[PDB]
């Protein structure tokens, strides 16, 4: 299952998070009233979903396997130890997460979050 | 041959070699390729590049640089001491000097500063004293900028800005003398283009009723092409915007049919904006407009454009604040930012002198924000007010935005590479 948190319905104004694998009826239905979600909207803010992360990850920490020291400085390459410094959001789990994103959109009429999908894979051999 | 767009990701790689001294191309190393998500030594090679690439500039203006190992190691006070390094603000009001050799605690509270905008991030040249683990510094400088005509005279005529030649453009004796002949070629900037203003597109108007009698060889059209990037649907209200453009370029068949168009996205627009190199917007959003002007071609950001024997880098961010607001000080007023701020772009010979956090990039594809070997026209497409000013033999502007500087733009002969402006405020 993939929730969105707070998703609001333009219709009404009732806000709840979305599970997109378990609310589907290929639509999205509001619970207050039964007005449909703009599937146009969800798809930008998986979109954007996909930055935040992509954001995250080009920012995040970087830890030393040997002592468990978050780097502080730009460019040692090894540690003060020789540890190594390992990532601290993996790169596997991201793609598991466009693997998702790739499935929702392959089976909601999605294209451009297809598009943004594929480049973001294209750009990764 | 003649008139080249290339984007960020086709710009040629290369590895520095301190070993042969020389620039090689990535497959003719053991350097992995790039990729989007690298490892965390990419984010590290990032920095090391950076400095390696003003360390081999720099030790060719020629005073003794000693690194920053060899001042952690001694014994006893050096009395004066010149290192280059990446000055990085590890706790707040805390700086430190970086180099590939190590990190240093710095003392600056007694430090002049040579002209430029430092920031948190900018490589300098420091010189001072170094005692008890802590380096004193008396003056910060920047490291001597190197004209294009030095750097070739280095390396030789490898092709480092990109594109459909195999050598620099720069050694064409043909497209020199197609370049002098042309003396009507022009290249029109603008920035900010909202074109979900109508205000922008009266003012579009005007500018191809006015070019129709000689119409530009190119219109570069810079980011951030929607007023409101909050929207009742962004990518459908810019789908729906280039329309119109499209609709208005074709009421000016003079423009329609002679003028190249070319988009420069912003930090705003739809795409993954906010990282950098950033992809052109979604083909999607332009097939229709495509269709309509053949002639136009929607790049990344940064962007190069190679004309005849001209190398023109166009990056589209409100760079100046994001330097200000990590600048170590104010510099000083004896000489205006856009002056200042221009001397540390070409110093730095990088588009973003800045930390990740504060100007993110994909960490293997930082190469290709270099500004090195030195451009003929840097064009900053900025929210900042705009500015034309030359340093290093580098013609260096900002047309400002559109909407927001009375309706400015600038223009570009690249024949005697001349540089000139126009205000549409008035109509
Ligand atoms: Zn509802
Ligand atoms: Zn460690």
């Amino acid at each position: 299952s993939y929730v969105l948190p707070e998703v609001i319905c333009r219709s009404c104004n009732f806000c709840r998070d979305l599970d997109l694998c378990k609310d589907s009826s290929p639509q999205w239905l509001c619970s207050n009233c039964q007005a449909p979600y703009d599937s146009s909207a969800i798809e930008m803010t998986l979109v954007e979903v996909l930055q935040k992360k992509l954001m995250a990850f080009t920012l995040q920490d970087l830890v030393c396997l040997k002592c468990r020291g978050v780097k502080e400085t730009s460019m040692p390459v090894y540690c003060s130890c020789a540890g190594d410094f390992a990532l601290t959001i993996h790169t596997q789990v991201f793609m598991e997460q466009i693997g998702i994103f790739r499935n929702i959109a392959q089976h909601y009429g999605m294209s451009y979050l297809l598009e943004t999908l594929e480049w973001l894979l294209q750009k990764n051999p | 041959h003649v008139f080249n767009i290339i984007g960020a990701f086709d710009i040629p790689r290369f590895v520095y070699n301190s070993e042969r001294k020389k620039f090689l191309p990535l497959l003719m190393t053991n350097h992995p390729a790039p990729n989007l998500f690298g490892t965390p030594r990419d984010k590290a090679e990032m920095f090391r590049e950076r400095y390696t690439i003003l360390h081999q500039r720099t030790h060719r203006h020629e005073f003794q640089l000693k690194t920053i190992e060899t001042l952690l190691g001694s014994t006893t006070k050096i009395g004066d001491a010149i290192v280059l390094g990446m000055i990085t603000q590890l706790k707040e009001g805390k700086f430190f000097l970086e180099d590939p050799t190590g990190t240093v605690q710095l003392d600056l509270s007694k430090a002049q500063f040579h002209s430029g905008l430092y920031t948190e991030a900018c490589f300098v040249l420091a010189e001072g004293w170094f005692e008890d683990q802590v380096f004193h510094v008396n003056a910060f400088g920047f490291p001597p900028t190197e004209p294009s005509s030095t750097t070739r005279a280095y390396y030789g005529n490898i092709n480092f800005f990109g594109g459909p030649s195999n050598t620099s453009v720069k050694t064409s004796a043909k497209l020199k003398q197609l370049e002098e002949e042309n003396k009507d070629a022009m290249f029109v900037f603008l920035s900010d283009v909202w074109l979900d203003q109508v205000e922008v597109l009266e003012k579009l108007r005007i500018m191809f009723a006015g070019y129709s009698p000689a119409p530009p060889t190119c219109f570069i059209l810079c980011g951030n092409f929607s007023s409101a990037p909050y929207g009742k649907n962004q990518v459908q209200a810019l789908k729906d915007s280039l329309k119109t453009l499209a609709d208005i370029i074709c009421e000016y068949p003079d423009i329609h049919q002679s003028s190249r168009f070319v988009f420069v996205p912003g930090p705003e627009d739809p795409g993954f904006g906010s990282i950098l190199p950033r992809p052109p917007l979604a083909e999607s959003i332009t097939n229709e407009f495509r269709q309509r002007v053949p002639f136009s071609v929607f790049t990344t950001n940064p962007c190069r454009i190679q004309y005849c024997t001209q190398e023109i880098t166009v990056f589209r961010e409100d760079l100046v604040n994001k330097m200000c607001r990590n600048c170590v000080r104010f510099p000083s007023s004896n000489l205006a930012i856009p002056n200042h701020f221009v001397k540390t772009i070409l110093s730095q010979g990088h588009l973003t002198p800045l930390p990740l956090y504060v100007c993110p990039v994909y960490w293997a594809y930082d190469y290709a924000l270099r500004v090195y070997p030195v451009p003929d026209l840097l064009v900053i497409a900025d929210k900042y007010d705009p500015f034309t000013t030359t340093n290093t033999e580098c013609l260096c502007i900002n047309p400002g935005s559109f909407p927001r500087s009375g309706f400015s733009f600038k223009v570009f002969y690249p024949s005697n590479k001349t540089v000139e402006d126009s205000k549409l405020q008035g109509f």
